[PDB]
């Protein structure tokens, strides 16, 4: 039966810092 | 000119960072605009507007921006830029459905981070690559477990790549990142049919997501969870979990999520006989699917529904939601 969006996990970024740490 | 060119980027990267990428978008913008001579510094505006991008849901966008990144950081001979923008072009291709290209990207990362002895490079590497060959096995036909080797291929690809990343991730203490690499390996496990090592995984998952008070990991993490012990035939304890998403789901007003929740809470029972605890949770989710205008679901509900009452002998109420359906 249909469950929906398998509910991967969602992309993720730890980069806002790049600049600041440049 | 040089320096109110970094002024604005700290400004466009303060702003995504706070939730808002929209307006810090255009404060990179305003940096390219303006310019630079400091090339690693133009280098890393590119990244972040192509993740600025990427996180708006503009991937054509986020692509050019990261080639953009990519080459400049060649020129200039950047080793841990061009890694770093390899990884980021690989992941935006794997959205984009580029598959074949998004492996060599994502093995760009991983071949310069390992050169480089680049340990924190080597395991977002090892996890940027599983997730291609996990999107690529997905990709096929049908969503869920079951067909073409290359999707059993990819998929085991992923759990190597998955099992690989976890190792290092241990070794560097990285909590997080162990937690989506649990994730993605139970769902992995879970479309190549090992149920049992996708509760494993799921229950890691879990486990972390209540750690860091991560709300949205430990709903996903039922919902997986639950998803993997109706394919084992434990139904019971597949409604327990999908009851702990529903609980989630309501505290954290999500609706989708909540109507979703419902209607395999609706199909659990109806596989546990409890025709009546089915109807229930249906209706609940035929009405959430009114109120979000979701068409697709409401037509589901309608069905679902018509086959419960004619295992408990209503024929009437079966025969008015056929009729419901059908003007869907």
């Amino acid at each position: 039966f249909y469950m929906g969006t398998c509910q991967d996990e969602p992309e993720q970024l730890d980069d806002w810092n790049r600049i600041a740490e440049l | 000119g040089s320096a109110s060119c970094l002024e604005l980027a700290l400004e466009g990267e303060r702003l995504c960072k706070s939730g808002d990428c929209r307006a810090g978008v255009s404060f990179f913008e305003a940096a390219v605009q303006v310019g630079t001579e400091d090339l690693k510094t133009l280098s890393a505006i590119y990244s972040q507007l192509g993740n600025a991008y990427f996180y708006l849901h503009d991937y054509a966008k986020a692509l050019e921006y990261h080639h953009h990144d990519l080459t400049l950081a060649r020129t200039i001979g950047d080793q841990l830029g061009e890694a770093k923008a390899s990884g980021n072009l690989g992941n935006t291709l794997k959205v984009l459905g580029n598959f074949d290209e998004a492996i060599v990207c994502c093995q760009r990362h991983l071949d310069i981070s390992r050169e480089l002895n680049d340990k924190v490079g080597e395991a977002r590497a090892l996890y940027n690559l599983g997730n291609v060959y996990h999107a690529k096995g997905k990709s096929f036909g049908c969503p869920g477990p079951q067909f073409p080797e290359d999707v059993r291929n990819a998929l085991q690809a992923a759990v190597d790549l998955y099992e690989e990343n976890l190792s290092l991730v241990t070794a560097l203490g990285d909590r997080a990142a162990q937690g989506r690499a649990f994730g993605n390996l139970g769902n992995t496990h879970y479309l190549l049919g090992n149920f049992r090592d996708a509760v494993i995984a799921h229950e890691q998952r879990l486990l972390i997501a209540k750690e860091f008070g991560d709300k949205a990991a430990e709903r996903r993490a039922y919902s997986n969870l639950g998803n993997a012990y109706i394919f084992l035939g434990e139904f019971e304890t597949a409604s327990e979990y999908y009851k702990k998403t529903l609980l989630l789901a309501r505290q954290l007003k999500d609706r989708a999520v909540e109507a979703q929740s419902c209607y395999s809470l609706g199909n659990t029972y109806t596989l546990l006989q409890d025709y009546e605890k089915a109807i229930d949770y249906h209706l609940k989710h035929l009405a959430i699917a009114q109120e979000l205008k979701d068409r697709i679901g409401e037509g589901r509900a309608c069905w679902s529904l018509g086959n419960a009452y004619t295992a408990l002998g209503n024929h009437d109420q079966a025969m008015h939601f056929a009729e419901k359906h059908l003007e869907i």
